[PDB]
């Protein structure tokens, strides 16, 4: 399925993911896509910090669903 | 107050050996409140730009660091769109120590040489690290639009 990930320069990824993918899969998806290391990355959805650990079922992320990208500062 | 003592020697300092292609100096009637100028290094994107800096000096000054941003828009990795600059010595590794020329001097390092592992707007870092030429054509440009 695909989900988006907007970026705060105005980039919109779409990745395509499963359920049962975590959130460490997913920012490995995104180093794929766009070279940002998972470390550089805070993925934000309903609220919420996604943690890593947790799958996109977990937070409930269905088709086309859209997460926010921003820095992790640790990482940078 | 000691900070303002200590501004003066700096910028008396500055006065002594002024560092090429870069000045700096109070805006007008308060001390603490200076404003400095990069001129774009020659043999880099920002080549021909003059990029303005705004600085303060807290009251604990040199005790905490100076606080420093750009006020002209700049492409770089370590510097988002604010004009908020990620350099460790404006930060964790702030030291009484240094002055106002050495910071200067680190961010004229920062735009020739850049931390893109650890940077402030990651898709630049990105567009650094893995497409050089495509960072310089967008860095001359934005030089172009904001730094003339």
């Amino acid at each position: 399925m695909q989900i988006f990930v907007k970026t705060l320069t105005g980039k919109t990824i779409t990745l395509e993911v499963e359920p049962s993918d975590t959130i460490e899969n997913v920012k490995a998806k995104i180093q794929d896509k766009e070279g940002i290391p998972p470390d550089q990355q805070r993925l934000i959805f309903a609220g919420k910090q996604l943690e890593d650990g947790r799958t996109l079922s977990d937070y409930n992320i269905q088709k086309e669903s859209t997460l926010h990208l921003v820095l992790r500062l640790r990482g940078g | 107050s000691k900070a303002l003592k200590r501004i003066h020697k700096e910028l008396n300092d500055l006065a002594r050996d002024p560092p090429a292609q870069c000045s700096a100096g109070p805006v007008g009637d308060d001390m603490f409140h200076w404003q400095a100028t990069i001129m774009g290094p020659n043999d880099s994107p920002y080549q021909g730009g003059v990029f303005f800096l705004t600085i303060h000096f807290p009251t604990d000054y040199p005790f905490k660091p100076p606080k420093v941003a750009f006020t002209t828009r700049i492409y770089h990795p370590n510097i988002n769109s604010n004009g908020s600059i990620k350099l460790d010595i404006l930060r964790s590794q702030w030291s009484p120590a240094l002055t106002i020329s050495k910071v200067l001097l680190s961010i004229c390092s920062l735009l020739c040489d850049p931390n893109p592992d650890d940077p402030l707007v990651p898709e630049i870092a990105r567009i650094y690290k893995t497409d050089r030429e495509k960072y310089n054509r967008i860095a001359r440009e934005w030089t172009q639009k904001y730094a003339m």
